[PDB]
């Protein structure tokens, strides 16, 4: 199965330069091409460029053309994003992606996308978030407070995963230069509280990866 | 390099019927009998998704009610029926010229049948007050259509101070839309009052839905 | 768009390694009915396939034309969400139709009506295994067996990578 593999979020200051990552899984980058495309928070989708990495060969948007840099290596799959000379219009989610296509006769489509890095551009230092279990005072609804971060993102999951369903976690909202949202879960309350409910937040920029179970 | 205009920049269309989204370039897309232009589908927080590919041709696994057409500057994405899973932004892109662009975007809102919101009110953690803060949290779940009141009480007395309200994007599944509204004071305030009330009130209902606790 | 779409299911190729393959699907037999949907066109077939996996189908019956008897055979519902296929494809013969000006084809004097017989010592049957091969060439040259006029002529010729399409490249376009 064919997946592309995004290094994890980046924080970085303004002035200086970031090298984002892209690994490549069941298909030889060496035979076609990566590519690399830019989205700001509230935009849409702007081309950065793609590289051949048989031959080093990397074509850019002129707006783009010196201030990204695309380089690849075939011996571990592998494309780069050099971003220089960071502003705040620099600050987005970075994908990196293949596509390859038949021609009329024989019309077939492979796309692939990595799943987005995210670069914040700031002067800012890194804070941590606090995470706080919200519990009430046939369905149970649970929550999960994420308090006072920075930057953006911030992971939250339940029971590692075994909670995609009913599970709705809010957009974070910017309070004084931190973050807060929370999240959701609506579970049977047969599940609760007789079995386990975890949330569970990752936050790159401070290299947090805390736990915290719902207790009544 | 070639604009691509996108149209509308936003719709609402009701479950079970179509939508239409048109890519206008300011030169042409096509080649050798095929036209270098693609249709994508962007969901919140995921990556772009292809739909189309060449005008015209259904991506592995689409459905039919997907379709494509026109040839040169001028090109349509049809969605009928469209369903819950098509609440997204779309895009058209080309490549048959460098460089590659993308259209700017178009906002499909699914309407479905009106629903009221599911309160819950939440006291702040043990481990909050210990540190020294008080946030209170209310979730109005799973409601249609967006719009939405929320008023927070202290002691049957209104406050809006501090108050900070966060909405979900449209759900693939059932359509609906959620809020978080979060009422942060001081630990200090917070232990001087007793009575803790959110109510919600929504289109569905000229009454307002009631929720509370007693510290 | 491809006028097979709205043409009867004869199968002309069956993907390696797919579920059409494992079950014993042959060039030549005809799908007409998968579960309780009748199948007249290709067409057809998409739909209901994608419809069987949405519905939450895991296995269903997928009947065949085989010399005059239908066959009847179970089949693993391809997963959509994957973009899992069943594996068959319409015939389309390697002739030439096209040739794009400039391009390698162009330059070792390939020619619309062309027939290509075989690839790099590989015979193929298909327009769809000149493309795989071509996908496999590396951008290394590819020798290829022609038939111009039932004579046999012999070409070789190097990819090229195509932005356009991402992979590999000669010049040549299928006769419809």
């Amino acid at each position: 199965e064919v997946q592309l593999q995004q290094s994890g979020a980046e924080l970085v200051k303004p002035g200086a330069s970031v090298k984002l990552s892209c690994t490549a899984s069941g298909f030889n980058i060496k035979d076609t091409y990566l590519h690399w495309v830019k989205q700001r928070p509230e935009h849409g989708l702007e081309w950065i460029g793609r590289i051949d990495p048989a031959n080093g060969n990397a074509k850019y948007d002129p707006k783009f053309q010196d201030k990204a840099t695309i380089t690849a290596d075939t011996s571990s799959n592998t494309a780069y994003l050099q971003l220089n000379s960071l502003t705040s219009e620099d600050t987005a989610v970075y994908y990196c992606s293949n596509r390859q296509l038949g021609l009329r006769g024989y019309y077939y489509a492979m796309d692939y996308w990595g799943q987005g890095t995210s670069v914040s551009v700031s002067s800012a230092k890194t804070t941590p978030p606090s995470v706080y279990p919200l519990a009430p005072g046939s369905m149970v609804t649970l929550g999960c407070l994420v308090k006072g971060y920075f930057p953006e993102p911030v992971t939250v999951t339940w029971n590692s995963g075994s909670l995609s369903s009913g599970v709705h976690t809010f957009p974070a909202v910017l309070q004084s230069d931190l973050y807060t949202l929370s999240s959701s879960v609506t579970v049977p309350s047969s599940t609760w509280p007789s079995e386990t409910v975890t949330c569970n937040v990752a936050h790159p920029a401070s290299s947090t990866k805390v736990d915290k179970k719902i207790v009544p | 390099y070639i604009v691509l205009t996108q149209s509308p920049v936003s719709l609402a269309v009701s479950l079970g019927q179509r939508a239409t989204i048109s890519c206008r370039a300011s030169e042409s897309v096509d080649s050798y009998g095929d036209s270098f232009m693609h249709w994508y589908q962007q969901k919140p927080g995921q990556p772009p998704k292809l739909l189309i590919y060449l005008a015209s041709n259904l991506e592995s696994g689409v459905p039919a009610r997907f379709s494509g057409s026109g040839s040169r500057t001028d090109f349509t994405l049809t969605i009928d029926p469209v369903e819950a899973d098509d609440a997204a932004t779309y895009y058209c892109q080309q490549n048959n010229e460098d460089p590659w662009t993308f259209g700017g975007g178009t906002k499909l809102e699914i309407k479905r049948a009106d629903a009221a919101p599911t309160v819950s009110i939440f006291p702040p953690s043990s481990e909050q007050l210990t540190s020294g803060g008080a946030s209170v949290v209310c979730f109005l779940n799973n409601f249609y259509p967006k719009d939405i009141n929320v008023k927070w009480k202290i002691d049957g007395s209104e406050r809006q101070n501090g108050v900070l309200n966060s909405w979900t994007d449209q759900d693939s599944k059932d359509s609906t839309y959620s809020m978080s509204s979060t009422l942060t004071l001081t630990k200090d305030e917070y232990e001087r009052h007793n009575s803790y009330t959110c109510e919600a009130t929504h289109k569905t209902s000229t009454s307002p839905i009631v929720k509370s606790f007693n510290r | 768009v491809p006028k097979y779409l709205k043409e009867p299911v004869v199968v002309g190729y069956v993907q390696r390694d797919s579920i059409a393959q494992k079950i014993g699907i042959k060039p030549g037999d005809k799908i007409i009915k998968i579960n309780g949907y009748e199948v007249r066109t290709w067409e057809d077939l998409r739909d209901a396939l994608i419809r069987l996996s949405l519905d939450g189908v895991k296995e269903t019956t997928l009947f065949l034309e085989r010399n005059g008897e239908v066959l009847h055979l179970t089949i693993k519902v391809p997963n959509v969400q994957k973009g899992e296929e069943l594996g068959i494809a319409p015939l389309v013969k390697p002739v030439v139709g096209g040739v794009k000006k400039g391009s390698p084809a162009d330059q070792v004097g390939i020619k619309p009506g062309d027939l290509i017989l075989e690839v790099n010592g590989k015979k193929i049957n298909t327009w769809y295994e000149l493309v795989e091969e071509v996908r496999k060439s590396q951008g290394k040259a590819i020798k290829l067996k022609i038939l111009r006029n039932g004579k046999m002529i012999e070409k070789e010729l190097i990819p090229a990578k195509d932005p356009k399409t991402g992979t590999y490249f000669i010049g040549l376009f299928p006769k419809t």
